[PDB]
């Protein structure tokens, strides 16, 4: 269902990588399968070609956690006006705290010792439950 | 409009009403002092600054910055969050 | 400017923010409509500094790079009790446990 239009009409973007994040571009194409892109550091930017009605989204390159673009979750490149490329800014969300405690102890715990921590099984699921892309695809829908 | 929250080792921190009602269990513990007898004051001084920069960064424009959280705080903190709702 | 500040006395810690333009007193005019109490049985602190009432929160440091939403600024608050002010004392807090072996 989420898929790139193949509209064929070029858009160019910029890719802007305002967050602290190494960025993971990631293209829905034709049969709504996400492509990854090549990554982008922490405060760099990028001209990129894209196509009008394509979808685009961005994770951590790292853990894939969530990041927004233009304040949402999806960017589709539009129509070129005067030829200015169409500006991307990729962004930290505002993480509940909860979701931020589980970033961070994601990454000072490796996946195999995730039981042996003292705190209610749910929160184990929840370190377990890592932000997925095909997860997200799925809500999104 | 203040609410004070009470740590476990007995710290008194007072926050504005609207950033404290953040938390649903909060606001239910309140319908204005609440004592958190499992939440440290080394936890809770850092869930009331989340409040601070939750209600200053929802919503705008200006190039958000991460929540930092020390590694010896984070599976605290992730207790008191699970429970807080936040 | 905002700028996000921790008030700090005992075992007692306000949240709160104000101007960068804001002064010393108008702090203690916001601490007494907390705490009930005026502003001449106030002293406030920036670490050992005693903060005069007439300058500003950016004058004695505080600025919104520095007293930030998610790390703000402590500024020490000591009382007078009737005839004399007590000494500068905050409460430090809790000290976290060792990291468990997994992390
Ligand atoms: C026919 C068509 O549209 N295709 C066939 C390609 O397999 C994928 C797609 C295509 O050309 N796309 C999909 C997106 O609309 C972007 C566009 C594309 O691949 N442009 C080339 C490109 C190369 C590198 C990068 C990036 S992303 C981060 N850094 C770089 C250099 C971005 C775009």
């Amino acid at each position: 269902v989420l898929r790139s239009v193949n509209s064929r009409e070029p858009s160019q973007v910029i890719f802007c990588n305002r967050s602290p994040r190494v960025v993971l571009p990631v293209w829905l194409n034709f049969d709504g399968e996400p492509q990854p892109y090549p990554t982008l550091p922490p405060g760099t930017g990028r001209r990129i070609h894209s196509y009008r009605g394509h979808l685009w989204l961005f994770r951590d390159a790292g853990t894939h956690d969530g990041l927004l673009v233009n304040q949402t979750e999806l960017f589709v490149p539009s129509l070129n006006v005067d030829g200015q490329p169409i500006f991307a800014n990729i962004t930290l969300p505002v993480y509940t705290l909860k979701e931020r405690c589980l970033q961070v102890v994601r990454s000072l715990v490796k996946p195999e010792n995730y039981r042996r921590l003292d705190i209610v099984r749910s929160l184990y699921e929840d370190l377990e439950d890592h932000p997925n892309v095909q997860k997200d695809l799925e809500r999104l829908t | 409009m203040y609410v004070k929250l009470i740590s476990s080792d007995g710290h008194e921190f007072i926050v504005k009403r609207e950033h404290a009602l953040t938390s649903g269990t909060i606001k239910a513990m309140l319908s204005n002092e609440v004592n958190f007898r499992e939440i440290p004051s080394h936890v809770l001084s850092k869930v009331c600054m989340y409040f601070t920069y939750k209600v200053r960064y929802t919503n705008s424009s200006t190039e958000i910055p991460e929540f930092p959280i020390a590694p010896e705080i984070a599976l605290e903190l992730l207790m008191a969050a699970n429970f807080l709702d936040c | 400017m905002d700028v996000f500040l921790m008030i700090r006395r005992h075992k007692t810690t306000i949240f709160t923010d104000a101007k960068e333009s804001s002064t010393v007193f108008e702090l203690k005019r916001i601490v007494e409509g907390i705490l009930k109490r005026p502003p001449d049985e106030q002293r406030l602190y920036k670490d050992d500094q005693l903060l005069d009432d007439g300058k500003t929160l950016g004058e004695c440091g505080f600025t919104s790079q520095t007293a930030r939403p998610q790390a703000p600024a402590t500024v020490g608050l000591a009382f007078r009790a009737d005839d004399t002010f007590e000494a500068l004392c905050i409460e430090p807090f809790s000290s976290p446990p060792e990291l468990p072996d997994v992390m």
